[PDB]
RNA sequence: GGACCUGGCGGUGCUUCAUCCCUCUAGAGGAGCCUGUUCUGUAAUCGAUAAACCCCGAUCAACCUCACCACCUCUUGCUCAGCCUAUAUACCGCCAUCUUCAGCAAACCCUGAUGAAGGCUACAAAGUAAGCGCAAGUACCCACGUAAAGACGUUAGGUCAAGGUGUAGCCCAUGAGGUGGCAAGAAAUGGGCUACAUUUUCUACCCCAGAAAACUACGAUAGCCCUUAUGAAACUUAAGGGUCGAAGGUGGAUUUAGC
């Protein structure tokens, strides 16, 4: 009820004073990150699931945001639309029909719709999927119709940052290089690629024609620099290890393709990302279950 | 205490190990358990005898159960007699 | 008090192995060798198959501490499958956890 | 062995059998069966059959205002006591076993007519 | 020593001994069956190995009727195994050492052939004893073996015949050891009633024996002295001073003991400001800022002696004194068992309530209570009366909790000076609320008494604090639902009692409250009840009805 | 029918918010709800649910709490400490001056577990390193030592390291290593006959 | 030591110290089936002859 | 279907505990160990004598405090220390709890031969983390 | 007997699906061997045994293990006895199966005149606040994937031989101990390994080589012999060497697995 949150509110803030207290810190500048720290290296717990370990936040996020009963003392419920039994989500609906309304009387890169449960924790009230669809249809026409400052922030309470993803340096004798790393199943190599140079890899030490007996490898090694034309123009020292043969050319590919973005033009980045030059493979090899030959083989069902 | 101090954290290993299921036949299903053993290496360097069995005295006494604890010494020690000149 | 008979055998054949552990090394290491002639030898062999015969540590079978179960014995906690899953499963074995990867 | 031993708990659920296939189907008659019994009922902590007395346990701690010492009871009261222990479980069972008969409705065997009490009282001081 | 719980938090001082004995007789048991059967706890897998967690063996190992057997046996403090072992030693004529026979003595007349007394299997000198019919059966006899004996028949308060194996050492030209010098002074002390002058010529002449024989007294010495000598009080006060000047002369320190005996002879009833006094400031100035440490095992009760003259006196100053010396050092070790702790903070807290300002009273009640010890009722009472002193009521709530805490929930005279004092004065309505929730909080431990096995005792003082607390805090209703109390219990209404209720009928304006107190008074036929009747014809707008019913009520005057 | 007991209210409400911490905890103990005035939560809260208070939660009597070893009592800790340490010598600044000073190094290890028996065999190791460098030899008595050590001795780093394994105790695994230093110290400085045959 | 812990316990709940909620389930069907009629017989009395 | 250690719902109605209402795939993710002690680390020995050990404490302290238990044991270890963490019912005097804490904690070290402590926290009744 | 409801069924209609079929890769079904089962044999275990038995209980049998057999021995016995004796069709405990599922069961509410029964339409028309499961969260390298999880219920599914236990039975024996012993193929069948080679074989090397390449090829982890490891005990087990160079020549219907 409305009372016990007064009572957990006024304990979390007795607890925050003692925690100070404890940890010998101002309890005026006691922020909630001191708390959760303190917190932690009072009460260690290595549970894997974060909202298992303790916590000792204020009440207001500590208890469900759905709040006691909906009505004072004669029963009256505050909001007008409580008896729709989802008053916050048709309140928010009537809310965007009237934005929708005074556009009809004055009349996509990084960022995303949440998702029902991110809805659902807005609002703390339960909702279908229909339900969803409906609210993000209203939503976007929201947004497809003139929207006006207020309504692109209205939509911004709603949209999540989509989750999309350099140096240069001079060595003792000023010869300006980059450096980079890169992964490939188990292989790992740090790649070094100079500014001006002509064309000389050195891989461990060794030039890639011993190294990399096979072609190919010298053509995994030969790909980023000839998908931007600068083959015989630069210089690479890098270092591979971990893996097999192909393993090691990937990684060293990888890393070099990134340490090269660093000389060439922003396009020209663009253009090495969409050909897959960047991007870290994830393809890792998969892990042998129980009662299986293999990652995905069965054992021989038996003949009957 | 007045001692340098480093720390780093060599990898985790993590022993596993498999287990029949059911306790009779069945045997293509099985369970599988792990022991993690996370690990934190605490480098002290430049400290007398006195002041490094204060200071282990002290973290071994508070030592948390469920963590063990290997300290390795490294004794610093001067040439015996025996060796500083040839007897021959 | 011991789970079973068999139990019972295996502790006995476990006091009897101890008991006779250092004279059944010595034998055989009087034996297990090419230096010493071979008319001593033959005397060793007879003299270590004169011994009794539950002393020999082979005879030594691992059973399950808690339900003399002869197989599925883990070596570092001396238990059964079935009661070691029944220990780790209810959280009472130190750092035991499902493993998922 | 001891490590072999359960709880009551684990041991009345594998006795009873009140689950299982048994109990849902019922093709086995079980007219001889088994019933839960509490063997806690009236046990007390500290008596057993050496039929000792521990200070603070199971014998007053300060017995005329001087700590008592560790008495073994005799075996003529022990007896006594163990004769008693078993006549109030007599007793106990006894008064399990009694009941009250009630009042048929239209017919011995039919539902019709018989009463069933007051409707449950309601959620805010509704009650009938 | 108890657990951090609140369900097993001790809450009173009873309940202190009594959860410290229970978990005493927990570990006796533990100790009594580990020792009945030590063949499941001889598996020893501790590394370094752990002596003390061993079972404890009781039973000879030399079984044959030797010296090594008897010496064991003496060892094994097995009186009637070393009896049985002398006696067929004795019979069968083998050897035994002067020392052996020593060490037997020493185990029978320490105990005086008394038994020991193990978890399971007055001159308390017997008349019949084998301690004296040995040392008659020994051959060879030195100064120990008279010594011990005399030492037992002294421990045991046979006076008499330690005198007399005395007069046979002597006669003997044996020297007494130091031991056998106190134990003579004891016994010479105890054995006549006879004036101080007598027991003082006696003693300094064993002295002057000591003298000649060369023996240099010890702690002991002196305190066996003071000890026996705290008979005769004011006879002894100044010699005792002279005793005390010796020892210091000598350099024999007198320790715990030493003061406690002299702070114990100098305390009679009478003017302690003559010398009493004196003694103590000297002790105390003397002591200060001095660590002490374990020489006498009468040391232990020199704090309880010193906080009862403390108190006696008055001298706060002086009982802080005391205390700051306790606190030094490892002093507070000294503090004695549990029940003269309790004595000790106890008499100290009522110095401190008497004779301190209530802020320093109260910093002084949240350090010790409930740390220290547990408070008792008259405790309370007293920190009520300093409170009430200092006219802090605000606190007088708090306390109640308190006491409830302490287990005092149920003690008539703390709860009726709780009621007096709250319900003496009229206060602000916020310390009036707090009252009544007091009172409210009181009516409910008097209905939830454990002496609920007859009719219950409603003191009449508690039940009249109660009403005037309610009405004065408004709730007139559960004034009028308790006075019934008074008429099922005759227990007589208060004056103001039905003044305010009167008061509060007129205001409110309620004929009908007035008529039942009327009803009340006249049921009790007090006088009062007269104007009651009066008032109520006289303050009230009156129905036809009720003023009948006054009319004829009036008859009763 | 006897008094039912009632239980305490928890002292925790009796404190103080400035008192001193380390005396409520001064070793480590179980975590106490009646003793901790925190405030804190441990449990997956169910489903519109909070997580479980700190009365009768044994995930939080399950956690080797910290509680005995705030920031304040690790200080107070380390003043008191403070009486017990040796200077370090300010000469020996940095490891060059170490090797230049003290040139055999032992390393030894101490486990600590929680159990009855503090036994491990594991302890018993010691192990001796040197650089050839720092010891006094010639051209031939180091060849000698060198062949005689085997890969005992790492040309890469100059050093010379015995590992005595084989004595019950540290203190005789030590003097053992201490022995075969000497002996092979003075057999390196020993020159034999058919040495000659080379 | 299996004699060790099981002598332990048996004697620990004789002495009424540990209540072995195991054996008051055997030592009740013992005496249900005692009063059924299942009994031991002596030794050397096999009832098969 | 799985069945260790898992309190199958049957009713709604059945109230279990915060351990027992996890499923044994939920230890070291949202709940921990029982038993906390440095056997089972890499390299470590004497596994299966704290394991015996543990199974023996359990049992003793069960039988030894009948139904008083709310809950199960957490036996920490700290060098030769043992503590033994229990949560107890309300139910008999504190007089019976003291004794007994006594007798096991002396018992138990003279049996184990390592000083040996017991903290007890009592509860007013099971804590119920949900009903099944 | 009339009408209706629910289910089952229809050589029942329509619609839409999946690995149901085709498509892709590598296998099995032919050979030898390993192992498992079955059968025979023997004085000589048991259990699993359609999917969901068949390198299964076993993460393991020369003695032990062992519960089997023959012979011999003991009787308050390691146990305040014991039993691997019967019953998984009395059970707990731990699981299989659908599940490579998404539903289930309570507590209510409403409709049908308060009949059995029924309760969905999103621009919504009586269903629903909670619980369990999916989901979410977590582990592994991500948000993906793989694990894990996977309710209720189905097959009286498996286990009384992990252990515990109900009932029934044994107590000079259905208990306990000791010595010795099986374990062979006339076979059938399941899974696996090695192959039948030239994208191969041998050597070097770890991918720029040289030879071999059909009766001195490819092809045994088989047989025979001799060492060695372990052990008290080895033609038994394993490793190695020698010797032998066998069947076989890409294998029918059918069948397994994979994204
Ligand atoms: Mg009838």
């Amino acid at each position: 009820t409305e009372d016990f949150i007064k009572k957990q509110i006024e304990e979390f803030n007795i607890g925050k004073r003692h925690l100070a207290n404890m940890m010998g810190e101002d309890p005026e500048t006691f922020t909630q990150e001191d708390i959760d720290r303190a917190i932690a290296y009072l009460f260690p717990s290595g549970l894997f699931e974060k909202r298992a370990r303790p916590v000792m936040k204020h009440p207001e996020q500590i208890f469900p945001r759905q709040r006691a009963i909906q009505w004072g003392e004669d029963g009256r419920p505050f909001h007008y639309l409580f008896y729709t039994g989802k008053q916050s989500y048709y309140s928010l609906m009537h809310d965007v029909y009237g934005m929708l309304l005074n556009l009809e009387k004055h009349q996509v890169i990084g960022s995303r719709w949440l998702i029902k449960e991110e809805l659902e924790e807005m609002l703390v009230e339960k909702l279908s999927d229909l339900d969803y669809m409906q609210f993000i249809r209203l939503l976007e026409k929201l947004l497809t119709s003139q929207c006006g400052a207020a309504e692109e922030e209205f939509v911004q309470r709603f949209r999540r940052s989509v989750t999309l993803e350099e140096p240069v340096q001079y060595d003792e004798q000023g010869m300006a290089f980059s450096k980079s790393e890169g992964k490939r199943k188990t292989a790992k190599a740090e790649a070094i690629v100079y500014k001006h140079g002509s064309g000389r890899i050195k891989v461990n030490g060794i030039d890639y024609q011993l190294y990399f007996p096979i072609t190919q490898d010298r053509e995994q090694l030969m790909f980023p620099f000839h998908f931007v034309d600068r083959l015989g123009k630069h210089d690479v020292t890098c270092t591979v290890s971990g893996g097999g043969r192909s393993a090691q050319a990937g990684a060293i590919r990888l890393a070099m393709a990134k340490a090269l973005c660093s000389f060439v033009t922003e396009d020209e980045v663009e253009w090495m990302r969409q050909a897959g030059l960047l991007t870290t493979d994830p393809r890792v090899r998969e892990r042998k279950k129980p009662g299986q030959e293999g990652a995905r083989r069965k054992f021989t069902w038996k003949k009957r | 205490l007045g001692i340098s101090i480093k720390v780093h954290e060599p990898p985790r290993k993590i022993e596993r190990f498999t287990l029949l299921q059911s306790v009779h036949i069945y045997k293509k299903h099985r369970v599988q358990y792990e022991m993690r053993t996370l690990y934190r290496c605490l480098e002290l360097e430049h400290l007398t005898g006195s002041t490094a069995d204060v200071y282990l005295e002290y973290i071994q006494r508070n030592l948390p159960e469920g963590v063990a604890m290997e300290v390795t010494k490294t004794q610093l020690e001067q040439l015996p007699e025996h060796i500083k000149e040839p007897i021959w | 008090h011991y789970v079973d008979w068999r139990m019972w055998r295996d502790v006995k054949r476990r006091k009897m192995a101890y008991e006779y552990a250092d004279e059944r090394l010595r034998i055989n290491s009087l034996r297990k060798n090419t230096i010493l002639p071979k008319i001593l030898q033959d005397v060793a062999d007879e003299e270590i198959a004169a011994l009794p015969r539950d002393s020999c540590p082979v005879r030594i079978r691992n059973r399950c501490v808690m339900t003399s179960r002869p197989r599925g014995v883990k070596r570092r906690w001396r238990l059964s499958r079935i009661v070691f899953r029944h220990l780790a499963d209810h959280g009472q074995l130190s750092g035991i956890q499902r493993a998922t990867w | 062995s001891f490590f072999t031993k359960l709880t009551a708990d684990e041991l009345w659920k594998g006795a009873l059998a009140e689950t299982g296939a048994g109990a849902k189907k019922g093709r086995g008659k079980r007219t001889k069966k088994k019933k839960r019994k509490d063997l806690n009922r009236g046990q007390i902590i500290g008596e057993g059959r050496y039929g000792f007395l521990w200070p603070g346990l199971n014998v007053p701690l300060m017995k005329n205002g001087a700590v008592q010492t560790i008495a073994q009871r005799s075996k003529e009261e022990q007896e006594k006591v163990e004769a008693d222990m078993i006549q109030q479980r007599e007793e106990w069972d006894r008064k399990k076993k009694m009941k009250v008969k009630r009042e048929r409705g239209w017919s011995g065997n039919s539902w019709g007519g018989i009463s069933l009490g007051p409707p449950d009282p309601g959620p805010c001081g509704e009650t009938y | 020593v108890f657990q951090d719980d609140p369900y097993l938090m001790p809450a009173s001082s009873l309940e202190s001994r009594s959860f410290l004995l229970a978990k005493k007789s927990g570990e006796n048991v533990a100790k009594f069956i580990i020792n009945s059967y030590p063949k499941y706890f001889q598996k020893d897998i501790a590394e370094p190995h752990i002596p003390c967690l061993m079972p404890e063996y009781f039973e000879p190992q030399i079984k044959d009727i030797s010296e090594a057997a008897l010496k064991e046996r003496i060892e094994l403090r097995k009186v009637k195994a070393s009896v049985d072992m002398f006696d067929q030693l004795l019979q069968a004529g083998t050897t035994v050492s002067l020392e052996t026979t020593n060490s037997l003595l020493d185990l029978l007349c320490y105990y005086g052939d008394q038994e020991p007394s193990t978890d399971y299997h007055g001159v308390t000198w017997r008349a019949k004893n084998n301690a004296e019919r040995i040392f008659s059966l020994m051959p060879e006899k030195n100064e120990h073996s008279y010594c011990t004996m005399i030492r037992g028949m002294v421990k045991h308060r046979a006076y008499e015949q330690a005198l007399n194996l005395y007069t046979e050492l002597l006669n003997n030209r044996l020297h007494a050891d130091v031991y056998t010098f106190n134990a003579l002074i004891e016994a010479t002390v105890c054995a006549i009633n006879e004036k101080f002058e007598e027991k003082w010529s006696k003693i300094l002449e064993l002295l002057r024996h000591m003298v000649a024989q060369k023996v240099k007294p010890n702690l002991q010495t002196f305190n066996t002295i003071l000890k026996c000598l705290r008979r005769f009080h004011v006879f002894a006060r100044s010699p005792a001073l002279q005793v005390l000047r010796e020892m210091k002369a000598i350099g024999i320190e007198p320790s715990l003991a030493t003061y406690h005996h002299i702070i114990r002879l100098f305390d009679q009833p009478g003017d302690p400001l003559k010398r009493s006094s004196f003694i103590i400031y000297d002790i105390m100035n003397e002591l200060m800022g001095k660590r002490f440490s374990p020489k006498d095992p009468d040391d232990d009760k020199f704090f309880q002696s010193a906080m009862s003259i403390c108190s006696s006196l008055r001298d706060l100053e002086l009982a802080y004194q005391v205390h700051g010396l306790l606190k030094t050092g490892d002093n507070w070790k000294f503090i004695g068992p549990d029940q003269h702790r309790n004595f000790y903070y106890s008499k100290f807290f009522d110095l401190i309530c008497l004779m301190e300002q209530i802020d320093v009273t109260l910093k002084w009640y949240e350090d010790l209570i409930p740390s220290a010890y547990f408070p008792h009722s008259q405790t309370m009472i007293h920190l009520l009366q300093a409170l009430d002193v200092a006219n802090r009521l605000e606190v007088i709530p708090k306390i109640w909790k308190d006491s409830k805490e302490y287990g005092h929930t149920f003690r008539s005279d703390l709860r009726e000076e709780i009621l007096m004092l709250m319900a003496r004065d009229k206060h602000p309505p916020e310390l009036q609320v707090a009252f009544a929730d007091c009172a409210a909080d009181i009516k409910s431990a008097y209905e939830s008494q454990p002496i609920r096995q007859t009719a219950q005792d409603w003191p009449a003082t508690s039940l009249n604090c109660i009403a005037i607390l309610f009405l004065r805090a408004g709730r007139t209703q559960e004034a009028w639902k308790m006075l019934g109390l008074f008429r099922k219990h005759n227990k007589i209404p208060r004056s103001e009692l039905l003044n305010e209720l009167m008061d509060s009928a007129k205001v409110s304006n309620s004929p009908s409250q007035a008529i039942e107190v009327v009803e009340l008074a006249s049921a009790f036929s007090l006088p009062i009840c007269e104007g009651l009747t009066q008032r109520v014809m006289s303050d009230f707008a009156i129905n036809q009805e009720q003023k009948e019913a006054l009319s004829n009520l009036t008859a009763l005057t | 029918r006897p008094p039912r007991r009632k239980a305490l209210p928890p002292r925790t409400e009796k404190m103080a918010v400035d008192q001193d911490w380390p005396s409520v905890y001064p070793v480590a103990a179980p975590f106490k709800p009646s003793a901790v005035p925190l405030p804190v939560r441990m449990g997956y809260p169910v489903k519109k649910g909070v997580p479980m208070a700190k009365e009768g939660n044994l995930e939080l009597l399950k956690i080797p709490n910290f509680l005995h070893l705030t920031p304040v009592a690790i200080k107070k800790h380390c003043e008191a400490l403070k009486d017990f340490c040796t200077e370090w010598p300010a000469a020996l600044d940095s490891d060059e001056k170490c090797e230049k000073h003290f040139p055999i190094e032992i390393d030894s290890t101490d486990y600590v577990s929680s159990g009855p028996s503090v036994r491990n065999p594991r302890a018993r190791v010691v192990v001796l390193r040197v650089k050839l460098s720092s010891l006094n030899l010639d051209d031939h008595a180091k060849k000698k030592l060198i062949k005689l050590v085997g890969e005992r001795y790492c040309k890469t780093t100059d050093v010379l390291t015995i590992k005595t394994d084989r004595c019950p105790l540290r203190r005789q695994n030590y003097d053992y290593a201490v022995y075969l230093l000497t002996v092979l110290y003075h057999e390196s400085w020993n020159t034999e006959e058919w040495e000659k045959s080379k | 030591n299996h004699h060790t812990y099981a002598e332990l316990m048996q004697t620990l709940r004789f002495l009424g110290l540990y209540r072995d909620e195991h054996q008051d389930f055997m030592d009740e069907q013992k005496r249900l089936k005692k009063l059924r009629g299942k009994e031991k017989p002596k030794k050397g009395e096999g009832k098969r002859a | 279907k799985n069945r260790a250690a898992r309190v199958r719902v049957s009713k709604g109605d059945k109230p279990v505990t915060y351990e027992e209402a996890h499923a044994p795939h939920y230890i070291a993710h949202r709940k921990g160990w029982l038993s906390l002690h440095t056997g089972n680390l890499d390299g470590e020995d004497h596994a299966a004598e704290r394991t015996v050990e543990d199974v023996f404490l359990r049992k003793f302290m069960w039988g030894t405090f009948p139904g008083c238990l709310a809950d199960q044991l957490v036996l920490k270890r700290r060098g030769n220390q043992l503590e033994i963490c229990a949560v107890v019912l309300r139910q008999l005097s504190p007089h019976k709890y003291y004794f007994l804490v006594g007798y096991s904690e002396t018992l138990l070290s003279y049996f184990y031969k390592c000083p040996v402590r017991l903290h007890l926290q009592t509860v007013p009744s099971k804590v119920v983390y949900k009903y099944l």
